[PDB]
RNA sequence: CUGGUAGUUAUGGCGAGAAGGUCACACCCGUUCCCAUCCCGAACACGGUAGUUAAGCUUCUCUGCGCCAAUGGUAGUUGGGGGCUUCCCCCUGCGAGAGUAGGUCGCUGCCGGG
RNA sequence: AGUUCGGAUUGUAGGCUGCAACUCGCCUACAUGAAGCCGGAAUCGCUAGUAAUCGUGGAUCAGCAUGCCACGGUGAAUACG
RNA sequence: CUGGGGCGGUCGCCUCCUAAAGAGUAACGGAGGCGCCCAAAGGUUCCCUCAGAAUGGAUGGAAAUCAUUCGCAGAGUGUAAAGGCACAAGGGAGCUUGACUGCGAGACUGACAAGUCGAGCAGGGACGAAAGUCGGGCUUAGUGAUCCGGUGGUUCCGCAUG
RNA sequence: UCAUGGAGGUAGAGCACUGUUUGGACUAGGGGCCCUUCUCGGGUUACCGAAUUCAGAUAAACUCCGAAUGCCAUGUACUUA
RNA sequence: GCGGGGUGGAGCAGUCUGGUAGCUCGUCGGGCUCAUAACCCGAAGGUCGUAGGUUCAAAUCCUGCCCCCGCAAC
């Protein structure tokens, strides 16, 4: 269990943080959340 | 075997259902009831409880025999007209506790066709 | 006598206000000890009112035992200064309210019965009479 | 609807005029059959439920569902929401046709065929038995079953008394 | 052993019936619905009755085991 | 330590015959590998098997296994093979799946002989593709032991061992009620183990009840 | 009923071989043989043993009262 | 009158008993289409009215359970004052719970067919 | 090849003997088909018609022998010391 | 801190009782928990409802699973307890990521620091026909200042100018 | 202060849950005398006995109930600072 | 009350790191010997104090009790 920062795809820039279970969720995440530089909703993946 | 009775869910369901919906002068509740036979359905504020509209498929007027599913259009378009006159143009759709699947979902896009706007 | 399992432990002393709540009132025997003023009354004094009330019966007649001792009372011992927590329990003991009917009996005659709970109330702390149905 | 047909053609007419109802729909009638496993063997097997479910399906001509466990127990070793058994509910034609080949070839089949207990009834009307082996069953090989396990069958029933029961079931034919 | 506490959380009510209260106001604090939110009346995240509107306080039964609590202008 | 928790499969006669293989030359492109002379293999016996590169190792054990006449395998023997290139595995499953599905006996039985090979509650649901080729190998022989085999044969275990578990599986093969028939290139492990030999040498096949 | 998921099931006329008894009822399994019974229709023929029309708790059971046990046995042996 | 739809703290319910009806509500009939079930046309969903008031449902009867429910008193109590102070008594005001007399098979409102 | 090896053990039915075959005889038929796939540490007989091996007879005895005492048939290896 | 000091215990956060029917309320007063977890144990849309008993039943038994009946909750609510929840906040399924960005009239609490609730506005989305709900979880614990360092980013500065 | 409207669960009371408990009915089951006996199942024992159920007691951390007071406010009432 | 421990007959591991029963002596049996010992060959003997928990599974991780050896208290 584990603090993730999330970054985007097309900018890399870490527009968030969460968690996850380092066993249960071996990966890095992909969430689609919204960008605030590009104003519109951008796949983010973990770092 | 106790059977079921199938009203009495229907009411459970649509308790469901009036925990997040009630109707106002504003924007009332269009309460649609199913039958085997035919379909009633009004248009009715709770804040007052007085059913400002209605129409049904036991009427003396506009009868015919498509099944009951297009008679449930026909109850649609008919509470839109008799609506319209009365002013009425937003309301909220009650489902009754039956699904948004067959005559009911007709009777509701029948109302979206016709002058009634949700 | 004790409670078997106790959730609590520990407990407050309490009040012994008012009139008893119930068990005013001889049910079920014929003769009967009232408690006329209120009191602590131990599960040891119990055990000797309820020994010598039988024997002076003789193994005769039936008792009734209506106060339980459900509640319990802690002492510090000697040397130990006051504070670092609440005491142990040591005892187990009812409150007894004024009016309150501690013991009954059926099954025997008025003499015996009046020299037998007279036999008992010299044991408790309680000023006591005797009363019948 | 060999027994669908007997059913409307000859007992209803018979069970009315015995038991004097005031109308038709008095008339008592299967609701449905119920057909179910009961393994606890899964508990430390994967293989049991991959018998015993092909061997209901075929028994019966649907799938079973299995049915989980609604409270943990440790005295069988049990975990809440482990896999516990199967079952089949039959209705209409195919609980017909079930209690067809029931008593027409399975029932005979077992070991010492006398029949079966006219006592065993819930007391509100309905009937359950057990088949102690499913190899009883014509569909299924016996070279197919590795270990033989049963299945209660219940008989439901709209019938309002033991009586009722018991005479709609004779007059379907179960001993 | 023993000898441990949480702080007090203020709990209960806030304003009295008859009270005219500004929006977004707070009514009632509480775990759960001892009081259920009425008429021109949220409940948050951890239960808090609030009003959403300007207008009158009235706490106001709702079925017998129950009760509720509205804002009136 | 390791140590192989293995489960009593079958304990079938000491001394019975669980392979007779007649004198053959044998050729699987055409060209001549080795000539058999014939032999027997009995119950309880831990046979090696010796020879280079490209002896005719690998591919004798598939004639056994594809049951060529000229080696009957007697019935209830219950063969289990493990291959040089662990394609006895597969990589889609997970290895809870790879041996549960393969596995004969109880779960409680299968999780101890995992423990026995010293797989951790981590591992479990990992890709066979997810796997060390240590892990692998255990994997295999652990499928290897669940099922009900009487009759074990080996293609080289010994690869991606380290020092305790080619002592756990010496021991194993040295302890097995059953049968084993295996290959290995440590003269160490093999001379540990080895109560019998098959041996390649110059084209030809024989069978010594040395060590 | 669904579609795939069920297992094929169809009409088919099991027959008593004691007795050439002859019914129709749903099942599952061939017996790999056919027959057009019930004029209209074919069906599948899934033979069998002993049924309902031949057992005996349906029919006469007092059958099997062969020997008593050693008596008749004795005396047969010895006159 | 009846089918929906509401509000009202169960005096509104639970249970029991009785009468009626494809005008409606139903049960029922079927799965041919939509769509459906850890399986199952039981449910949902669709298409129909052959049989029925058995049950749901409407109406009516009841005090068995439940619920409500005073009056009077008792408890406890604010304030004041007394003592003999594990506690208690008195004056004024308020005032239960329990239990009892008694009430209850609902009460109001809207729309549509007949 | 646990084999047409092996022949136990058991079931049924027979035969003899003897007043009598359960305890408790022997033999037969059918069926069953056990253990055993050459024996740990140790230990025994034998130098020639012997050892090994095969059958036979006698006594005791109604019946009851793998035991005992005699019989012949076949017939070796080895002895440095 | 401390019924002298000391030993022993405790030191921060949550929950009950004490706490005297608003709130608050002490003690080396009585009881327990926390320093997490969950990628579904969240969001939505739809669906349904538990414990336990009575029997009837093949392995299967006091008690596995099944049928009928009774059953306002005697269950469950990730975890302590209190409050609350069955017109779900309890259970399944599908689709998903609102476990979003900017903020926030106004309130709670409160020495300060901080903590708490927040309708609603805008942006761009998820679910759903729609209404509408969604700024984590039934609620309340799951945490720690600055100073100093590190990482990423930036239409900021850059000791004469670049 | 008066009137009015409200939150609130204390005192008390009560047992409608949870615990503690008395007496009675009744029992799964354990101990013994045993009948037996593959101790299988019975004669069963007041020697106990989970639970279940009827009546009656008890509670700071129990509540179907529930005051007085105190608190929040509203008012134009009536005084007062 | 505080520490150690409780595992075939004895002494000791193994526990911390869940699947693994071990070392030495001894016991029983058979051999050697005139017999015993020693030696050689085989074998048995522990459900890990106990009652409950967690876990797929416990000597092993958690809890309560009961015992033994020390140290204190008395
Ligand atoms: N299917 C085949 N086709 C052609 N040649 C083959 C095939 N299988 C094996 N061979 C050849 O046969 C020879 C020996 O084969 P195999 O791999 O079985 O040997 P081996 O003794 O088991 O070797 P190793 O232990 O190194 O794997 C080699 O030359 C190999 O290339
Ligand atoms: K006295
Ligand atoms: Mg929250
Ligand atoms: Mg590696
Ligand atoms: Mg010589
Ligand atoms: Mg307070
Ligand atoms: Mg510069
Ligand atoms: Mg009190
Ligand atoms: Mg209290
Ligand atoms: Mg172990």
């Amino acid at each position: 269990r584990v603090n993730i920062t999330l970054e985007c795809t097309e900018c890399g820039d870490r527009n968030y943080i969460t968690t996850k279970n380092k066993r249960e969720n071996p990966e890095r995440i992909e969430l689609k959340k919204y960008c605030p530089r590009l104003r519109r909703v951008t796949l983010h993946r973990e770092t | 075997i106790t059977k079921i009775d199938k009203n009495k869910v229907r009411k459970k369901r649509h308790a469901r259902v009036r925990s997040k919906i009630s109707g106002t002068e504003s924007r009332p509740r269009l309460n649609v009831f199913r039958s085997n036979k035919n379909i009633y359905a009004q248009i009715i504020d709770d804040v007052n409880g007085v059913t400002l509209a209605s129409a049904s498929n036991l009427d003396k007027d506009f009868g015919s025999a498509e099944s009951k599913v297009d008679a449930a259009s026909k109850v649609g378009e008919l509470v839109a007209k008799r609506a319209s006159e009365k002013g009425i143009t937003s309301v909220t759709f009650d489902r009754g506790g039956y699904l948004y699947h067959g005559r009911v979902k007709a009777l509701a896009e029948a109302a979206r066709e016709n002058g009634l706007e949700f | 006598l004790v409670p078997k399992r106790v959730k609590y432990r520990r407990e407050f002393r309490g009040n012994m206000r008012g009139r008893a709540k119930g068990g005013t009132e001889v049910a079920f025997g014929e003769y009967g000890l009232q408690a006329v003023e209120a009191s602590w009354i131990t599960n040891r004094q119990i055990e000797a009112a309820r020994i010598a009330m039988t024997r002076y019966m003789k193994r005769g007649g039936k008792v009734w035992i209506k106060i339980f001792p459900h509640k319990s009372y802690t002492s510090k011992p000697i040397g130990v200064r006051m504070g670092k927590g609440k005491g142990a329990p040591e005892g187990w003991v009812s409150p007894v309210k004024r009016g309150k009917i501690m013991f009954e009996i059926a099954g025997v005659p008025e003499d015996v019965a009046r020299e037998a709970l007279r036999l008992a109330a010299h044991k408790l702390p309680v000023k006591t009479k005797i009363v019948k149905r | 609807n060999r027994l669908k047909d007997q059913y409307l053609k000859e007992i209803v007419p018979a069970l009315m005029s015995k038991f004097n109802y005031d109308s038709v729909m008095e008339v008592p009638k299967i609701d449905k059959i119920v057909i179910n496993t009961g393994v606890g063997d899964a508990t430390a097997n994967a293989k049991v439920l991959d018998s015993a479910v092909e061997e209901l399906a075929l028994i019966t001509g649907q799938k079973p569902v299995i049915t989980k466990a609604k409270n943990s127990i440790a005295g069988f070793r049990l975990r809440e929401g482990m896999p516990i058994g199967a079952k089949v509910t039959l209705r209409g034609e195919r609980m017909y046709d079930f209690l067809d080949k029931l008593v027409t070839v399975s029932l005979p089949r077992v070991r010492d065929f006398r029949g079966v207990s006219k006592k065993a009834f819930d007391g509100r009307g309905n009937y359950t038995l057990g088949v102690r082996e499913q190899l009883i069953f014509p569909e299924i090989d016996y070279d197919q079953v590795s270990k033989v396990r049963g299945m209660d069958v219940v008989i439901v029933t709209t019938a309002k008394s033991d009586e009722e029961s018991h005479e709609l079931l004779t007059q379907l034919g179960m001993p | 052993s023993n000898g441990r506490d949480s702080e007090s959380k203020r709990l209960g009510a806030k304003r009295a019936d008859g009270q005219f209260v500004t929006g977004g106001s707070i009514l009632y604090r509480q775990r759960g619905t001892k009081i259920y939110p009425g008429t021109n009346v949220g409940r948050g995240g951890d239960d808090t009755l609030f009003a959403k509107t300007d207008g009158v306080v009235r706490f106001e039964r709702m079925g017998r085991d129950k009760k509720k609590v509205s804002v009136y202008p | 330590p390791i140590k192989i928790i293995t489960p009593d499969n079958r304990v079938i006669k000491k001394g019975n015959t669980i392979l007779s293989a007649k004198e053959t030359a044998y050729e699987i492109a055409g060209r001549k590998l080795f000539e058999t002379k014939a032999f027997s293999i009995k119950a309880g016996d831990k046979v090696a098997l010796i020879g280079e590169n490209a002896s005719g190792k690998t591919t004798f054990l598939k004639e056994i296994i594809q049951e060529n006449p000229n080696l009957l395998c007697n019935p209830q023997a219950k063969i289990a093979y493990f291959d040089q290139e662990l394609n006895g595995l597969n990589q889609t499953k997970s290895l809870l799946e790879n041996i549960s599905e393969i596995s004969v006996q109880t779960k409680q039985v299968n999780r101890e002989v995992l423990g026995s090979m010293h797989f951790k509650e981590s591992d479990l649901h990992k890709e066979v593709r997810m796997l060390s080729g240590g892990e692998r190998v255990k994997l295999l022989l652990s499928m290897l032991l669940l099922s009900d085999a009487n009759f074990l044969i080996l293609d080289q275990p010994t690869n991606y061992l380290d020092i305790y578990a080619m002592e756990a599986l010496e021991t194993l093969i040295k302890q097995f009620a059953g049968t084993v028939l295996f290959v290995s290139h440590d003269r160490t492990f093999v001379n540990h183990v080895a109560e019998q030999l098959l041996v390649i040498e110059n084209n030809e096949m024989n069978f010594h009840r040395m060590t | 009923m669904k579609t795939g998921i069920h297992p094929e099931y169809r009409p088919v006329v099991f027959v008593d071989t004691s007795t050439d008894f002859k019914f129709l009822s749903g099942s599952t399994k061939s017996s790999s043989e056919t027959i057009k019974w019930e004029d209209g229709n074919e069906y599948p023929l899934l033979r069998v043993e002993i049924s309902s029309d031949s057992h005996p708790f349906y029919t006469g059971k007092q059958k099997h009262a062969t020997a008593d046990g050693r008596v008749d046995r004795f005396n047969k042996k010895y006159g």
